[PDB]
């Protein structure tokens, strides 16, 4: 199935995905199509912080759901 | 109805002010220190200072003698100041940027379909009471609020727990310096300011806060700066 | 060595350090002393902010230097 990420700049990128992949394995398709290192990724759905361990199933992400990507700043 | 509450955070200030539509002459700055040299790094003009501090015991017993003590004796509010009421948990954020924006209206310029713009012309003529009524129902900026508390180097705490962290405004309007505080039911003249002298004032403001409550830490300040 | 942390209140935070502590180090020292969780610290130097995994010694923050701690803590 396909699902939708828009980002901060309102760019929007599409994924190829089955509801038993994990937040990780998401993030990992959006690294390689972004460059994006995971561990910077937050991935929000109606509102919440999506889990790494988690399935999109887990979450009722469905087909052509839109999540939003957030960066974590790194601090210092 | 409950929000996440923000990260004081110029990035994520900045951010939130963007996709609320504003043009980008002004941009949220750190402030380290509020002695003149660390002041010295803040560029010039400032048209508002946000405060976040600790809602303890002593400072709800202050907020409670000041409020009876205005109530019962009087000040002077100008007419030109916008004011809102805080109905919403952990809203604090959205209404202290509000707040600065809508208090230097004339300095600010906004993108085609600002949301915020839209927001201000439609509760200019409304009560601080109105105006917290309209945000409540107000979707466009409940979504970029939701968005924003997820951003910064912390993570956004579960809705459930209990905030005990609040931020306010320090604005010039008028010849006077007005603390604009959702939770409290009117401005609070601290009295003269100018364009010129706004930063100093205003930190005078924040270091007494400070002083009321001597053994906290849980003070940030950032400065809305000429970009 | 001993090394000084300003606040915005303008207490003075004074830490026992050593030039190949990490800015991640002095952020735990600074969590030990006053509880302060070090994902909530932004620490400059000179009008410079400092990255976690640098040393006191990569930026020549020497004996009885002045450092500034801004928190980034979420308010309502
Ligand atoms: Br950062
Ligand atoms: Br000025
Ligand atoms: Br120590
Ligand atoms: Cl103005
Ligand atoms: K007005
Ligand atoms: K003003």
């Amino acid at each position: 199935m396909q699902i939708f990420v828009k980002t901060l700049t309102g760019k929007t990128i599409t994924l190829e995905v089955e509801p038993s992949d994990t937040i990780e394995n998401v993030k990992a398709k959006i690294q390689d199509k972004e460059g994006i290192p995971p561990d910077q990724q937050r991935l929000i759905f109606a509102g919440k912080q999506l889990e790494d361990g988690r399935t999109l199933s887990d979450y009722n992400i469905q087909k052509e759901s839109t999540l939003h990507l957030v960066l974590r700043l790194r601090g210092g | 109805q409950r929000w996440l509450p923000l990260e004081a955070n110029p990035e994520v200030t900045n951010q939130f002010l963007k996709q609320l539509g504003l043009h980008p002459n002004w941009q949220f700055v750190d402030v380290y220190g509020m002695d003149p040299e660390l002041l010295s790094m803040v560029p010039r003009p400032v048209c508002a200072v946000l405060l976040l501090f600790p809602i303890t015991e002593k400072y709800e017993v202050f907020r409670t003698e000041e409020e009876e003590k205005i109530k019962s004796q009087g000040q002077d509010v100008t007419s030109s100041v916008y004011f809102m009421k805080q109905t919403i948990s952990n809203a604090c954020g959205t209404i202290g940027l509000i707040h600065a924006i809508a208090n230097n209206k004339d300095k600010m310029h906004f993108e085609s379909g600002s949301t915020l713009k839209k927001f201000l012309e439609e509760s200019v003529s409304m009560s601080p009471e109105e105006r917290a009524r309209y945000l409540e129902n107000y979707d466009a900026i409940r979504v970029t609020h939701e968005t924003s508390a997820h951003e910064g180097q912390t993570e956004a705490p579960s809705i459930d727990e209990k905030v005990d962290l609040h931020f306010i405004a320090l604005v010039h309007v008028d010849g006077h310096l007005y603390e604009l505080d959702g939770r409290k039911p009117f401005p609070i003249n601290h009295g003269e300011t100018s364009d010129e002298t706004l930063l100093e004032d205003a930190i005078e403001v924040c270091k007494k806060f400070m002083e009321r409550d001597p053994d906290e830490l849980r003070f940030n300040a950032i400065a809305l700066s000429a970009a």
